[PDB]
């Protein structure tokens, strides 16, 4: 019964060969793994370069100094890394690929803004829970379940569209893009497509996103005809997000968020399953809405109680709430103005007082 | 002054090659050979160090190699004095590096004297050689 | 006494095993440790051929080159334009090369066929079928050659659709073209974008060309006068030059997309230039209920799920508004707890989609 046992410790040494054996053969190529690779590597930086072919082993890249080049696809890289536009530890001598480089130093237009996911809630700007509800019925109840890819607002902002957008950053905890429509109109061709294009991506990057375009009506325009030579940019940007727009329906990450006082033109794209869905308002808020954004604002003083918001909110009118806040950081100051560090109706009736119009 | 260099043309064209292929690189290795009485540089062979993808440097010598050669060279029967460096400077006329004279001016320490071989291959290739 | 044979094995299995856990990536590494010897290679596309051999390639680095042959060239192949890997050193082919001279899937936009075919946006069913027996037919049936076919209506009626149930049938990679960004402010971009419109495409025929929505590259410009229009004119003659020009469609075939095909070049809307041009409606209420059942009832649906009320409360839906109202009430589906669309969810939505618009 106890061959096998020897037979089997015969064979162990011979077992213990080929791994031994490859313990010879590991360190071999470890080395010029290691040798080669270390050698190699790297410098600081590279000029990268942008992939053509992926035949199968076949690439040609044209430099950050923009030099086309073939290789063979290179070590260090992968066929998926591999890819036009794209950042790439190459040997610029050689111009062999050295490393693929990644989402790095890589223009974020620095220009454009981003805010993660800015937590905030919906009793930022009060009263307006009316579309704070479209916004998780447009928004939060898509992300959550499986759909559009965002929403588009309308209304004065100041009634913190932004922070509705910022509270369904929060809410759906979505990644908030506030991008100035002001980067995005441009002197270059497609440029602001291309900044949507890196917005696209790069807040996609982070999506879950709500992206908060401001003033959609500054690239909402198309015009009507033939003549979008002078004005491509507004469009083409705009036909840009469309085509991303038009690129994504039951992804919920991407929430697309337009705010406007009120769009310009509308399409069956603008309001779209995949595009903008909900054309969302955001009017100056009623009174005491107001009150309620009054309340947000005359919140925070330290207070006497003089207060009373629905005559002040209904003295002062339709504001977009920081004019409540310009009442109320009014009143404050005319607190102390009124030598009280309480903040009062009065102070807030001067609050009022300071023209309101 | 007027010194006396010699070249086994294999070194030459083996440098060449791996030269001609070197581009970009400046191609380094040993230098066989000995100095015969004095002028007389000597060269049976040379060859390649592994590429460099730390490029040419004092550094980027490994005398292992060489060994490994130099024994199985040894093993060969091949056997020399390392005389100096040889190196790929491509549209180089000038002058390699004073890093590469480091280089060397370390390495000819290993010798009475050496050299660092300036060769454009490109020039090279001109079917008259730049060297 | 016999329990040393797992730890023959034991070690064995595992060891036996570990040999080619250990193993394979020495290879790999090694082809890397390897590519790592070879090195990058210059690119041109010729800018001409001078002679057989002799080429002017000017560097797609940098600048003109005289330059010859190397090997494994076809000095046939060989041309101006050409893309061909080029030398470090000898400064000549390296290699000849598959060009893409224009990115095929941005300026240019390719797709091989489309989504859908004809059906599922049935109810526009009007260009369903006409416009398959002037288009995809006459490539098989090359007994003219269309020449264009013009799609106009509202888009995303399944007009979106169409063009790709046009590319779907027929076999042919369908390209999308957009119009602005095809002129850039410099001459014959657009038809450097436009001809690798004809040269990938009709290199990789069959192929679908789309051509969005183009007032902006061609159509009747500003004042047809300099705005670039001219650059726009250029364009719009490129297209000419390709249309009214006689670079044909053999099998890779050109759908125009416009809104309104009044908007565009007259001289476009020849022969020889437009063989069609295609209204593309709403759908009607059986083109929505249609449609309807096809856009809304594929996706998970009730029987419940109220069928031609939706559809009765459909009105002037186009194909995707249509999809509203299954996917409107895919929120409501969401909201009423359902994939499965449900009356619930549906009435809600068409009411929804109908509540915007008509």
């Amino acid at each position: 019964m106890a061959t096998l046992e020897e037979l089997d410790a015969q064979t162990l040494p011979g077992d213990d060969e080929l791994d031994q054996e490859i313990l010879n053969l590991s360190t071999q190529e470890l080395q010029t793994r290691a040798k080669l690779l270390d050698k190699n590597n790297r410098q600081l930086p590279y000029l990268v370069a942008n992939v053509v072919e992926v035949v199968g082993k076949a690439a040609v890249v044209k430099t950050s100094s923009r030099q086309t080049v073939f290789l063979p696809m290179v070590g260090l890289v992968d066929p998926d890394k591999l890819k036009p536009n794209d950042l790439v530890g190459v040997n610029k001598d050689s111009y062999l690929i050295l490393d693929t480089l990644p989402s790095e130093f890589d223009s974020r237009v620095k220009a454009m803004e981003v805010d993660e996911k800015p937590t905030e809630t919906y009793s930022d700007v009060g009263g307006l829970d009316k579309q704070i509800e479209e916004l998780v019925e447009a928004i939060v109840l898509p992300m959550k379940r499986a759909a559009p890819k965002g929403a588009l607002m309308y209304g004065p902002p100041g009634t913190g569209k932004t922070l509705l957008a910022r509270a369904c950053a929060a809410q759906t905890n979505a990644t908030f893009l506030k991008l100035a429509a002001p980067q995005l109109v441009q002197m270059y061709i497609g440029e602001g497509a291309k900044l949507v294009r890196d917005a696209f991506a790069l807040a996609k990057e982070k999506a879950p996103t709500i992206i908060f375009i401001d003033e959609l009506d500054a690239i909402g325009t198309k015009r009507f005809d033939s003549e979008k030579s002078g004005d491509r940019e507004v469009q083409r940007t705009m036909l840009e997000l469309l085509n991303q727009l038009d690129g994504f329906s039951s992804d919920d990450r991407v929430k697309v968020l337009a705010a406007t006082n009120r769009v310009d033109v509308l399409d069956p794209a603008l309001l779209r399953s995949g595009r903008l869905d909900r054309k969302i308002e955001f009017p100056l808020p009623s009174e005491d809405s107001r009150a309620q954004i009054l309340q947000i604002h005359s919140r925070k003083m330290t207070t006497d109680d003089d207060i009373n918001w629905q005559e002040l909110a209904r003295s002062t009118d339709e504001f977009n709430g920081a004019q409540l806040k310009a009442v109320t950081v009014e009143a404050g100051m005319i607190a102390l103005r009124n030598g009280q560090s309480s903040v009062k109706h009065e102070d807030f009736v001067e609050g009022i007082s300071e023209v309101q119009a | 002054t007027k010194e006396t260099v010699y070249i086994s043309s294999i070194a030459l064209l083996k440098m060449l090659k791996h030269g001609r292929a070197g581009v970009p690189m400046e191609v380094m290795g040993l230098m066989l050979g000995e100095f015969v009485d004095d002028y007389t540089v000597n060269v049976v062979d040379v060859f390649a160090m592994p590429q460099s993808g730390t490029g040419v440097s004092v550094e980027a010598v490994d005398d292992v190699f060489q060994a490994k050669m130099m024994d199985m060279l040894k093993q060969t029967g091949r056997d020399q004095m390392v005389v100096g460096w040889y190196h790929s400077h491509p549209g180089f006329g000038c002058w390699l590096s004073s890093v590469d004279v480091n280089t060397q001016k370390s390495f000819e320490q290993l010798n009475s004297r050496a050299v660092a071989v300036v060769v454009d291959p490109i020039q090279s290739v001109k079917g008259k050689v730049v060297i | 006494k016999l329990l040393e044979h797992r730890r023959y094995d034991d070690q064995l299995k595992q060891r036996r095993q570990n040999i080619r856990d250990l193993e394979k990536l020495y290879d790999k590494t090694e082809n890397d440790i390897k590519a790592l010897q070879s090195i990058g290679q210059l690119i041109g596309e010729v800018m001409k051929e001078l002679s057989e051999e002799k080429y002017i390639v000017k560097a797609s680095s940098g600048p003109r080159y005289i330059v010859g042959v190397r090997n494994s060239v076809d000095r046939s192949k060989l041309k101006k334009g050409v893309r061909v890997t080029l030398d470090i050193t000898t400064l000549t082919i390296m290699r000849i090369l598959p060009r893409e001279t224009d990115p095929l899937v941005y300026n240019m936009t390719s797709f091989e066929q489309g989504e859908i075919t004809f059906d599922g946006i049935g109810g526009l069913t009007e260009q369903i079928r006409e416009l398959r027996e002037v288009i995809e037919l006459p490539l098989k049936n090359p007994e003219k050659p269309p020449k264009g076919v013009l799609l106009y209506g509202p888009p995303g009626t399944g007009k979106t659709l169409l063009a790709k149930a046009v590319a779907a049938t027929i076999g042919a990679n369908f390209i999308f073209s957009p119009a602005s960004g095809i002129v850039d402010k410099y001459i014959g971009e657009s038809a450097r974008i436009i001809r690798e419109m004809f040269a990938y495409a009709k290199e990789h025929e069959p192929c679908i060309i789309f051509m969005d929505e183009v007032d902006a590259i061609g159509g009747r410009r500003f004042s047809e006068g300099t705005s670039a229009d001219r650059e726009i004119q250029r364009t719009l003659m490129e297209l000419l030059t390709q249309m009214d020009g006689f670079d044909n469609l053999g099998q890779t075939k050109i759908i125009m997309a416009t809104n309104r095909p009044d908007t565009l070049d007259p001289a476009l809307l020849r022969p020889g230039r437009l063989d069609r041009k295609v209204e593309i409606p709403l759908p009607n209420e059986a083109g929505r209920l249609e449609i309807f059942k096809i856009h809304t009832a594929k996706v998970k649906k009730t029987g419940e799920f109220d069928f031609e009320a939706a559809v009765k409360m459909s009105d002037g839906f186009n194909g995707a508004d249509i999809r509203n109202c299954a996917t409107e009430a895919g929120f409501f589906a969401i909201r009423d707890d359902r994939d499965h669309i449900n009356p619930d969810d549906l009435m809600k939505a068409v009411r929804k989609v109908a509540e915007v618009k008509k």
